[PDB]
RNA sequence: GAAAUGAGCGGAGUAUUUGAGCUGUGCACGGCGCGCACGCACUCUUCUCCGUGAUGCUCCAUGUUGGCGAUGAAAUGGGGUGCCCCCACCCGUCUUGAAACACGGACCAAGGAGUCAAACAGACGCGCAAGGGAGGAGAUAUGGUUGCCAGUACUUUCUCGUACUGAAAGGGAGAUGCAAAAUGCAUCUGUGGUGUGCACACGUCAUUUGCCCAACACCG
RNA sequence: UGCAAGGCCGGAAAGAAAAGAAUUAGAGGCACCAAGUGGGCCUUCUUCGGUAAGCGGAGCAGGCGAUGCGGAAUGAACCGC
RNA sequence: UAAGCCCAAUUAGUGAUUGCCCAUUAUUCCUUUGGUAAGGGCGGAAACAAAGGAGAAAGUGUAGCCCUUCCGAUGUAGAUGUGGCCUGGAGGUUAGGACGAAGCUUAUGGCGUGAGCCUAAGAUGGACCGGCCUCUAGUGCAGAUCUUGGUUGGCGU
């Protein structure tokens, strides 16, 4: 398949929202907290802060999770999951769970380009040929 | 930039869905959202908006209630006419007061099993909303009734009860127990039993 | 007595079929011509139902719920094998007899297994083209 | 098929009724507002003549005092006192170069003396009305501020059968007339942009060399360069 | 728009497009300065006829 | 529940909606109904009127069975009346016999209208009750 | 130690958020107990005879739907 | 803040519940259903032990 | 007016600390006037006419003119 | 150009009716004790008409001219490290106010704080409803079974409520009509009455009325 | 036959003219439940004690508290917003 | 011969408008999100094989049933909502794993406003475990002169 198209990827942000003042501190994680401290400079909004997470940052509705090749995602664990993606199959792309092993990749990599649904981590290599 | 100063004040609040975990209520709801868009009928504007209702703003009616405003207005009906279908989006409990009853018929959201055991045994007939939605689907010849929500034993403990005007009741387990200091004239006073406005 | 529109609040957030991955809502109902978890595709609660499917080599299959044996489950799905080359507007046309609102997009599905069972015997002509090597441990 | 072809039926009917609509209301449109530029042209010669008729003779001609004023915002929604904050929403002015349409009867003076810092007011000509009702005039259609496109629109808004179209519009404001509140809350508040080429003080008086108070009609250019 | 835009300003008004040629008629500098001609004697004679 | 708790929502706010200024602080007015006349004067006298004194005779060994007398109405006399047997009741002929102390109801009073006249075997009546059971047709026959 | 005794300074502006709440017509409300009393009993005894007079009067209008 | 709340009276003063400091005085009834086959068992070993009265 | 509310105080006086107000005195006023009118609209005919506003523009005839110059012997005082 | 709604793209023509002039006749205006600077009434300048619903419920797909790109790279991003110009006070906390010369604060891992029970209350979910529901205990599927099974299924006085009030002895609430008896008499399809008051029934205009449900107010 | 009161019946009703002759981003009226707070502080103006105070205490409003942003080089509160 | 003070202009007795520089303001154009939100469509119109395409759910809340339109949006203490995220166990369903599960690692990108989720590579591991709906709780750390273990600059002082 080729994926249906739609207009270009806007991205409002594509920083991460990372925490503040986390680098400083091996234990602080980069995940998002909150301030709330009473005199906290990103809590107050200064001017040559951090920003912080809002509704206003939110993505176009028309675009929004699709992935760089024009797919959405839908993650299967074996065989009978394809069948679900014949349809919709220009919108949707299979992604191979992790812990599906090696033998059961080939059934699914095999039926994948049978079947023409695009698998977004299996069979690049012969995607590329035909 | 726009001084908007009371613009939250003027919202209400307004529950387009319902919070009841029954499944024949949203098929009602169902059924009735569609007909309220779909017809200019009031009768399905104010049946779709008080089906959404909780358990306790669908007050139950009694049958002797439906007996006499029913009554009421079979008396100044030409008698060609029949009578209407009366409707209440709640429970019609049985009176025991009431023993004979005309033949009505009667739709609710449920009935006792004795309250339609004495409506069928009068000549009449217990409905349902799919079954009004069929004989009268926009309301024609109805009449569209609630139950009393005064008298509930909550309403009579809203209030203060100890300021002057108010009759409510007290929180009390013991009944015995708070009537003696500002209930009676002899122990230091009584709060006064009426209040001007 | 229990109807379509009942079963439908019941299996709406919890069923076999539902399969919401990520948040996907994508349902593995093998009567359903579209994948979609909505009330006109799932074709296992609609009191008649029609759903197309391959069949023997590159035929369309049609299996056919009519309303008049749901009582018994082996009875229920009639299953009628088209030709090879079967145009697809028939098809279309053998599932709008008995429901009308599932015409377009059974078109689109069986025109969609007329695109497989051409690709899928197109690929093994290439596959078994580049098997000529030697290999071990065959299989029987 | 056999329901479907009755509502197209019903559709072919109901096309060629807003086509005969929209050219009848095409022609009451471009008939009624000939007779406005008639009295617009012809009654702004009639007092050419008086002011000379007066000049000739050692006479005045005192001019008839301005029935409409136009009133703009032109300060902010910041520290504003209980009593001004309340006028200033009563006249619909919300928000900073917001501007509305008012009689200048004397209920609407003293509400306009009590907020004069706030605002800068006076006397509109007929194309301050009409930039300001084609360019930047909506409506509040469904309780929603819709631009106006078409004369339809303003019909089917005021249902008056005397307010037809844009130019009754901008005959009802120009000229008073009876319907001057239903064509002015008919509208939004008119949100304009600011001034190019600026404003010469905010805090001040238009006497004192500022820009708020009474413009004997100079309130013109000052919105010349707003809409 | 729609003191600028051409199909807008005429949805509103039909009568623009008579408004407009009326304005190009006194614009016009073969008109206008035989039209001062005039109005520099039809008001004179009014003026030196009302202070007699 | 634990997971449909206030707790679990404002977990990582720090105060838990108690505030900064005014702490939760272990019983900061009191354990109990303390300062009843004292400082929850107010909330004692608005909400809890007549709490606080003294009232009546002193009933020492309080026995609550020989004080045993419920009460039932004229027109609630048809829920202790068979449905077979109310049917067959017409003023002058074979009236349904009801014997109230079997059924709780040691007292009838003559609120309503009595919808089905039968004779009533009580313990107690009332005037205003005895009066209208003899004009609906039926009778009150005493009982111990 | 000392603090602030008495301000008004909010308060003006606490009372206006949810209004000052109008005073309330005069048909609702309007118990005439408390009034002077002679002429208190003398309404009373013309109320029951306007009440037997809509008792008779819809009593009356049902006879003149019965008939017609 | 205190409101239109009822007055408690709940008794519960008395060092009832087992903590680190005190046994307690506390009743529970988790052995209900096998005191419950318990006693039948009992009556269906007393019925043979005492046949045919 | 208490806090947030207007409450309706029923206080009672002796006679003579009330006046009778002439409050509704404005507006008896028009009231009657719209018995007066409407007695002479539907029977008869005769009406005083409505007034005109003097807000129009008219001539002015000047009967007397100054001169408003601030004089010099205006400040000695 | 995937419905180009145009003074603009089309058709169909030579004119259409907007102003400017110059005006008639009434009125209005301006002076007096005849004027009208052309207000209201009935030759110059300008393009004027009719056109196409959606049989499309929604979304997405169609130019031109180079440069790069030949299956070993090109191209957009993302990530990494520096740099430039700019911006930027240390976090948590009490406080009117903390970047503070105010407290706590070297790093990391792992633990680490609104819980459970009891009594009431309100909101909401559910069952039954003038009734509701146990609890304790029995019973037998089970007098079975390692276990599942301490669960499930089943069955009966007690409690809350239908009636309140009085310190107590005690007493104990329907409507209507006739009517005035210190327990009045007769009816038993019935809102105690008045004002406001969804829906609905019959007319009217671009709401009149009837009944009024829930509710409020005033009474009885 | 007047007066006061509560009803009943019929009438009229610019739904409020004209005189500057209102306006409204004007849904009105009820009720339940419950937080936090109950140390404030600054300012134009009025003001009290004080020699005065970045002092103490009030009045009407607006602010900071709780809030940045653009300006006064810097400044919780000023100017603009 | 101000880059100072007081007045005054806006390209200068030339013929009429607004010298220009800077905002989290204003106007307007996009996108998001929430409404006391307001409207429309939802009886598959016909027709169409491979070698113009897919969707269309009567709907609080989703990867929102789909479109069109309008307005609002900061906030401590506080309240609330969330088909909002995360952890241990239980009832059900649907699947993974010696062709490599949990755990760990990260210039592994992807996408979500975010809490987070998911893929890839380990020249890591060596046997268990995921998703969804419900049920349950000893369920989320950055600081308490916090507890316990370890480490570190001072310092080869
Ligand atoms: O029942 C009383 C009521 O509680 C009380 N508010 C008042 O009603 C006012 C009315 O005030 C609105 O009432 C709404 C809720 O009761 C309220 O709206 C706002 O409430 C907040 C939370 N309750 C917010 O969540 C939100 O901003 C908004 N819904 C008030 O605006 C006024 O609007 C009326 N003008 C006058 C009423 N008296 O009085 C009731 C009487 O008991
Ligand atoms: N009076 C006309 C009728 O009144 C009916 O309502 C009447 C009664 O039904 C109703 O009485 C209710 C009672 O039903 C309910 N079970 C208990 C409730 N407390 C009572 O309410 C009434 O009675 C108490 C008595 O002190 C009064 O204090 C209270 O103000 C009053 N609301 O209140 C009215 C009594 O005057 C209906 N609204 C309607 O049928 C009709 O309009
Ligand atoms: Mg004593
Ligand atoms: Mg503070
Ligand atoms: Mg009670
Ligand atoms: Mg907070
Ligand atoms: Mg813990």
């Amino acid at each position: 398949v080729k994926p249906t198209v739609s207009k270009a990827i806007v991205k409002k942000r594509t920083k991460r929202f990372t925490r503040h003042r986390y680098e400083l501190f091996p234990q602080l994680s980069s995940s998002w907290r909150k301030p709330r401290g009473e005199d906290s400079p990103v809590r107050r909004r200064y001017k040559g802060q951090k920003a912080m997470p809002n509704k206003g940052y939110g993505s176009d509705r028309a675009t929004k999770y699709i992935t760089p090749s024009g797919f959405r995602s839908f993650p299967i664990n074996n065989v009978e999951d394809l069948y679900m993606l014949v349809m919709q199959n220009r919108k949707y792309a299979g992604v191979i769970s992790h812990t599906v092993g090696a033998r059961k990749r080939k059934a699914i990599a095999r039926k994948a380009m049978e079947l023409d649904v695009r698998l977004a981590n299996g069979n690049a290599k012969l995607r590329k040929i035909a | 930039g726009v001084d908007l100063t009371g613009i939250s004040k003027k919202s209400r609040v307004i529950r387009h869905h319902t919070y009841s975990t029954n499944p024949y209520i949203k098929l009602l709801i169902k059924l009735y959202k569609f007909l309220a868009k779909r017809t200019s009928s009031g009768f399905n504007k104010v049946v779709y908006q008080r089906l959404i209702k909780s358990r306790s703003n669908r007050a139950p009616i009694s049958l002797s209630r439906i007996a006499v405003v029913m009554k009421r207005k079979a008396v100044f009906t030409a008698k060609s006419k029949a009578a209407p279908i009366a409707v209440v989006v709640g429970d019609v409990l049985d009176d025991v007061r009431m023993a004979r009853i005309p033949a009505m018929r009667v739709c609710a959201l449920r009935f006792s099993k004795s309250a339609r055991q004495s409506i069928v045994a009068a000549g009449g007939e217990c409905l349902t909303f799919d079954q009004l939605a069929m004989i009268a689907p926009t309301g024609k010849n109805t009449y569209l009734l609630r139950g009393r929500k005064s008298g509930r034993e909550s309403v009579r403990h809203f209030g203060a009860s100890g300021v002057p005007g108010s009759h409510s009741k007290p929180y009390a387990t013991n009944r015995g127990k708070e009537t003696k200091r500002g209930r009676r004239t002899g122990r230091s006073y009584k709060r006064k039993a009426f209040r001007h406005v | 007595s229990h109807s379509v529109d009942l079963q439908w609040i019941l299996v709406r957030q919890n069923s076999r079929f539902l399969q919401k991955r990520g948040g996907i809502r994508m349902s593995n109902d093998p009567f359903n011509n579209n994948g979609n978890w909505t009330k006109r595709h799932c074709g296992f609660l609609n009191e008649k139902a029609a759903v197309v499917k391959p069949a023997k080599g590159g035929a369309i299959c049609v299996t056919v719920k009519d309303g008049s044996s749901n009582n018994k489950p082996r009875q229920t799905y009639r299953k009628t094998v088209h030709a090879a080359g079967v145009r697809a507007s028939d098809v279309s046309r053998a599932v709008a007899a008995v429901r009308p609102d599932l015409a377009d997009v059974s078109f689109r599905r069986a025109r969609r297994m007329a695109c497989i069972a051409s690709r899928t015997a197109k690929v093994a002509a290439a596959r078994k083209a580049r098997s000529e090597k030697i290999k071990f441990s065959r299989k029987s | 098929a056999a329901f479907k072809q009755q509502q197209t039926e019903n559709f072919k009917k109901a096309v060629v009724a807003r086509k005969a609509a929209k050219a009848a209301l095409k022609k009451t449109a471009y008939l009624r507002a000939r007779k406005y530029s008639r009295e617009y042209r012809g009654a702004e010669k009639k007092l050419v003549t008086l002011r000379r008729q007066a000049a000739s003779h050692g006479n005045y001609y005192l001019e008839a005092k301005p029935k409409v004023a136009v009133v703009t915002r032109i300060r902010g929604i910041a520290k504003v006192n209980p009593k001004q904050r309340k006028i200033l929403q009563l006249l619909r002015l919300r928000q900073i170069f917001n501007t509305v349409f008012v009689k200048m009867n004397k209920p609407m003076e003293n509400m306009l003396r009590a907020v004069e810092p706030y605002i800068a007011y006076g006397y509109p000509s007929l194309a301050t009305v009409r930039a300001m009702v084609y360019k930047r005039g909506y409506l509040k259609i469904n309780g929603q501020r819709v631009k106006i496109t078409d004369n339809q629109m303003i019909k089917d808004k005021y249902n008056n059968a005397d307010i037809v179209c844009a130019e009754d519009m901008v005959n009802q404001i120009y000229t008073c007339g009876k319907h001057f509140r239903t064509v002015t809350h008919g509208m939004w508040p008119f949100k304009l942009a600011p001034p190019a080429g600026g404003m010469r003080q905010k805090r001040r008086h238009f006497v004192e060399g500022g820009d708020y108070g009474n413009r004997d009609t100079l309130i013109n250019r000052f919105l010349a360069r707003m809409i | 728009n729609g003191i600028k835009n051409r199909r807008l300003r005429l949805r509103l008004n039909p009568y623009v497009k008579r408004e407009t040629a009326a304005a190009k008629g006194m614009r016009n500098v073969a008109n206008r300065d035989a039209r001062r001609k005039a109005k520099m004697a039809r008001v004179t004679k009014a003026k030196k006829a009302a202070t007699k | 529940p634990t997971r449909f708790k206030k707790c679990r929502h404002q977990r990582g706010s720090t105060f838990c909606g108690y505030g900064r200024v005014g702490k939760h602080r272990k019983h900061e007015s009191g354990r109990g109904n303390a300062g009843g006349m004292h400082h929850h004067r107010i909330n004692f006298d608005k909400y809890h009127p007549g709490y606080f004194g003294k009232l009546g005779m002193d009933h020492y060994h309080r026995k609550k069975n020989p004080m045993w007398k419920p009460t039932i109405n004229l027109n609630n006399l048809s829920r202790l009346i068979a449905a077979e047997e109310a049917a067959k009741a017409t003023k002058g002929g074979t009236l349904p016999v009801v014997d109230l102390q079997s059924s709780g109801y040691a007292k009838l009073l003559g609120n309503g209208h009595i919808q089905v006249p039968c004779i009533v075997k009580a313990r107690y009546v009332s005037k205003l009750a005895d009066k209208k059971i003899r004009k609906a047709g039926g009778a009150v026959v005493l009982q111990a | 130690a000392k603090s602030k005794n008495h301000t008004n300074h909010n308060q003006s502006s606490k009372n206006h958020r949810n209004g000052i709440k109008g005073p309330m017509p005069l048909h609702l409300h309007n118990s005439k107990r408390g009034s002077w009393l002679p002429a208190l009993v003398n309404a009373r005894r013309v109320r029951k005879h306007n009440q037997k007079a809509a008792l008779k009067k819809r009593r009356e209008r049902i006879a003149a739907f019965a008939a017609k | 803040p205190k409101g239109n709340n009822a007055i408690p009276h709940v008794h519960q003063k008395k060092h009832w519940n087992p903590c680190s400091s005190q046994k307690g005085n506390v009743k529970v009834f988790l052995n209900q259903p096998a005191q419950k086959h318990r006693r039948r068992r009992l009556r269906l070993l007393k019925a043979k032990k005492v046949f045919p009265r | 007016p208490v806090r947030t509310r207007t409450l309706r105080k029923r206080i009672c006086v002796r006679f003579e600390h009330v006046r009778k107000s002439r409050c509704q005195e404005a507006f008896k006023a028009k009231e009657h006037q719209f018995q007066a009118y409407l007695a002479a609209k539907k029977a008869g005919k005769a009406l005083p006419p409505l007034k005109k506003s003097s807000r129009m523009g008219g001539i002015v005839r000047p009967k007397n003119v100054e001169v408003l110059a601030r004089r010099v012997a205006d400040y000695e005082a």
